[PDB]
């Protein structure tokens, strides 16, 4: 079961450029088995904003979970913002361990943390924004949330 | 160096960091005879050689000084300077690329 | 191989016990107890805390001290605030060390170490030692700092020209003062100063400590001692002891003064004059003619009995399972030459062996 769930992972990665996402491919190989997919539809080739949904959710059936990573290190086209952590604060261990399954490798994961209510999901948030140091943006189911976000 | 080299016959160059060899010949212009390094033979390691890319944060650490003044860095290499000052049991020698960085960084230190 | 592994490793431990010289050890001893409490024993490197840990060996090391030592005497001194705090005068009666153990267990440790501090206050308490009784001092040092008002140097010299030895227990790594202290003291040994690397061998290091330290050879102080054997009395009513000043039914009787005493071994409240029974001098018997290590007879050879000579228990049938007594030549099971050399202190081949 476990060697059945095996995956060539980082063959397949997504990209933003000036709002077009590019499904961007590190060897010419896997043109064959995308280009030729019955549902889409160095090297990339164009795909729908919306129609992100579609691809993603049939990368998960052709054996190809795509990867959402981000080089924010050696991102220069977007505008830097310069935010860091005061002096002040003080991470918890809890919150350094789910920040390094993050940024482990150093480029930005894109997933799920999960802590528990009042563990300080807030101050989690606050710190991978810090440390990107890129606009930001945060939705939350509320507006009362919304406004404790900003104090 | 060339009057030296012509004056003299034998000469030996040794130093225990002189790596790579084959760049004096290079630099200076003079032949050798044998050019080698020699691998201590000890029985346990006694020096533990190690290289520290990021702070307990994941945060990449240099010392470029460009970004000298930076919190983050700063903060980095001063926690990794206190870990080490809690655990060195005599002396602990601590070498910063040039004097103003050592003034700037020590300075935001203090504060 | 797996089996073949852990023979060579006895093997190799009993290298270190096949070299057992009649060294002239001094019986008679005086040990001080530095403990530290200081905020690096606040750690959790040994469960619960390095000074909830330290206590405890601490205590069991009290117990087993004046078991094989009876006839020495110690101190304890606890190192706070950068101060040294005398919590136990240098006495035979093992009660009082437990108590003042126990009560040091409730208080949080803070503060730096001193050593000068503490080797000062153990310089003082050793001062009125006899020349016969070799002074010692066991310190359980667990920072990697030390912070002294004065010059260390001067007093490590002080310490040698008092006779004083010195036994460091760290905790982190080597300390360059420490391993100069326990140097400069022990006639350059370099012996003395021991680092554990878990909880078990820390409970080793101290049980090491309770053995008498073996003397040199241009340290000569030998002497007669004035000693005395006293007899019990069975009073029917209670009578004043002399030590205490309280009602006890029973007690020993001074052959010097008749003055009674209430537990051995003490030196008399009224003559000065060291009480002590005859089982107390039997206790370190074996530290002066220890028995000769046994050697592993190789198979090669033929076999005597298939049977244990001590336990009667039949040895298991490539490596011999026997263990033989040069002086009597009489083989001996695993299991008898551990309790014959650590228990027990004489040979029953031998001593059944006639003459
Ligand atoms: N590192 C921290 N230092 C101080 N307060 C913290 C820290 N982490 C969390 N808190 C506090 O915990 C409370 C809940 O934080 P919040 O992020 O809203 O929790 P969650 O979103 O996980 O339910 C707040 O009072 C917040 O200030
Ligand atoms: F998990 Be919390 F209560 F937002
Ligand atoms: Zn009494
Ligand atoms: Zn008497
Ligand atoms: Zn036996
Ligand atoms: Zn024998």
């Amino acid at each position: 079961f476990i060697k059945g769930a095996t995956i060539s992972y980082g063959k397949v990665k997504l990209v933003i450029k000036h709002n077009r996402y590019f499904v961007e491919t590190t060897q010419a190989d896997i043109l064959q088995m995308l280009l030729n997919d019955s549902v889409i539809g160095v090297h990339s080739f164009e795909i729908a904003n919306e129609s992100v949904e579609v691809v993603k959710k049939r990368c998960q059936e052709i054996d190809y979970p795509v990867l959402e990573e981000y080089d924010f290190r050696n991102d220069h086209r977007n505008p830097d913002l310069d935010i860091d952590l005061k002096p002040s604060t003080q991470i918890r261990p809890y919150q350094e361990k789910s920040l390094s399954k993050m940024f482990g490798n150093g480029r930005a994961r894109s997933g799920i943390i999960v802590l528990p209510c009042g563990a300080g999901k807030t101050l989690v948030g606050i710190t991978a924004a810090c440390t990107i140091k890129k606009s930001v943006i945060v939705l939350c189911t509320s507006s009362v949330s919304v406004m404790q976000w900003r104090q | 160096i060339k009057p030296v080299f012509e004056r003299f016959s034998s000469v030996i160059i040794t130093s225990g960091t002189i790596s790579p060899l084959d760049m004096y010949p290079r630099m200076l212009n003079f032949k050798t005879v044998l050019q080698k390094s020699y691998a201590m033979t000890l029985a346990k390691k006694s020096f533990l050689p190690m290289i520290i890319t990021k702070g307990s944060d994941q945060v990449a650490i240099s010392s470029r000084f460009e970004i000298r003044n930076d919190p983050s860095i700063v903060r980095n290499y001063g926690s990794m300077l206190v870990e080490f000052a809690k655990i060195t049991p005599d002396g602990m020698v601590v070498f910063f690329p040039s004097y103003l960085y050592m003034e700037s960084i020590v300075s935001m230190w203090q504060t | 191989a797996s089996l073949v592994a852990s023979i060579v490793e006895a093997r190799k431990k009993r290298t270190a016990k096949k070299n057992i010289t009649p060294y002239q050890r001094g019986i008679i001893r005086s040990l001080i107890l530095t403990l530290d409490c200081s905020e690096a024993m606040l750690e959790k490197d040994l469960r619960p805390n390095r000074h909830a840990m330290i206590i405890q060996y601490a205590i069991d090391f009290v117990h087993e001290f004046f078991d094989q030592n009876p006839i020495s005497q110690m101190g304890i001194i606890i190192m706070r605030n950068g101060l040294a705090q005398l919590v136990s005068q240098v006495s035979g009666n093992p009660q009082d060390h437990i108590d003042a153990l126990k009560s040091i267990r409730k208080q949080e440790p803070k503060g730096n170490p001193s050593l000068q501090n503490a080797l000062e206050m153990a310089r003082g308490l050793l001062l009125p030692v006899p020349a016969h009784c070799t002074r010692e001092v066991l310190i359980v040092f667990g920072s990697l700092s030390t912070t002294d008002p004065g010059d260390i140097h001067q007093t490590i010299d002080s310490l040698v020209s008092e006779k004083i030895r010195v036994k460091v227990l760290g905790l982190s790594a080597q300390v360059a003062i420490c391993k100069e202290l326990c140097k400069a003291t022990n006639y350059g040994d370099e012996s003395f100063y021991k680092i554990l690397l878990d909880e078990t061998h820390l409970k080793e290091l101290f049980n090491e400590a309770v053995t008498p330290l073996p003397v040199n050879k241009i340290n000569k102080g030998f002497t007669l001692v004035k000693m005395g054997f006293p007899t019990r009395i069975f009073e029917d009513t209670p009578t004043f002891c002399s030590c205490h000043s309280k009602l006890v039914y029973g007690g020993y009787f001074c052959p010097n003064c008749h003055s009674k005493v209430c537990s051995l071994p003490t030196v008399c409240p009224c003559c000065d004059l060291m009480l002590i029974l005859s089982t107390h001098l039997a206790r370190s018997y074996h530290h002066l003619m220890p028995l000769k290590t046994f050697a592993e007879v190789p198979t090669t050879e033929k076999f005597r009995s298939e049977d244990c000579f001590s336990c009667q228990s039949r040895f298991p049938i490539l490596t011999s399972s026997r263990y033989r007594c040069e002086d009597c030549k009489q083989e001996f099971c695993v299991d008898c030459d551990v309790f014959i050399h650590e228990i027990l202190h004489n040979c029953p081949g031998c001593e059944s062996k006639p003459v």
